[PDB]
């Protein structure tokens, strides 16, 4: 069961808590949330390979937030 | 040395960007009128 | 320093939690009403909207 | 109401795993939840947008893909 990454409930009670802050009663389509999902875990677990990247440039196994920090640079992120 | 990793991390995140272009091509084919 | 990621232990970070690892009902559309596909325009104009909003943030 | 907790630390061990990371600093747990947190709040934000466009209340599959493919555009 290495397939689990974020579990489905967390993530769907998080993106509500979200949208709320722009509009207030909001439903979902279920495939709406699995769409957002997909995307999330894509995003995160290429910032994990390109954080992993920095470090190892930097001659380090441990990856730090100034790794998370120069690979979102690089990727033109901010 | 930093031009190398910056090669790589772009090199990925083209692949990425043409990984989700797949990925939103079939939720549209799937979804899509 | 850091934290082992592959080490004694890792087994109890993918259990399987079927309370959680399925979306609930709250929240979803459950009856496939009022959920039309964006027109051109409504997409247009949702894009002009955003553009102009991006622009003004900087 | 706190559901950024539901961004666990074993979550953030497994994305960090499938990455391919093998040790991780105590503080990439709150940066990883920083850095979703934006994330998700800038797509969503797209997503509604197309939402109140469309004239409805409900974030369908179809939102969420033009705010992917808008965000494909901006995030970089």
């Amino acid at each position: 069961s290495t397939e689990l990454l974020i579990r489905k409930l967390p993530f769907q009670r998080l993106v509500r808590e979200i949208a709320q802050d722009f509009k207030t009663d909001l439903r979902f389509q279920s495939a709406a949330i699995g769409a957002l999902q997909e995307a999330s875990e894509a995003y995160l677990v290429g910032l994990f390979e390109d954080t992993n990247l920095c470090a190892i440039h930097a001659k380090r196994v441990t990856i730090m937030p100034k790794d998370i920090q120069l690979a979102r640079r690089i990727r033109g992120e901010r | 040395g930093v031009d190398s990793l910056k090669a790589a991390i772009q090199s990925r995140q083209k692949d990425r960007q043409k990984e989700m272009d797949n990925f939103l091509a079939q939720m549209e084919a799937k979804y899509s009128k | 320093d850091g934290e082992e990621l592959i080490g004694d232990g890792m087994e109890r970070d993918y259990r399987a939690i079927p309370e959680l690892d399925a979306y609930e009902a709250e929240g979803l559309a459950l009856d496939d009403e009022d959920v039309e596909e964006l027109t051109a325009s409504q997409r247009e104009a949702a894009e002009r909207a955003m553009r102009q909003r991006d622009r003004e943030a900087g | 109401r706190d559901n950024i907790q539901g961004i666990t630390k074993p979550a953030i061990r497994r994305l960090a795993r499938r990455g391919g990371v093998k040790r991780i600093s105590g503080l990439i747990y709150e940066e990883t939840r920083g850095v979703l947190k934006v994330f998700l709040e800038n797509v969503i934000r797209d997503a509604v947008t197309y939402t109140e466009h469309a004239k409805r209340k409900t974030v369908t599959a179809m939102d969420v893909v033009y705010a992917l493919k808008r965000q494909g555009r901006t995030l970089y």
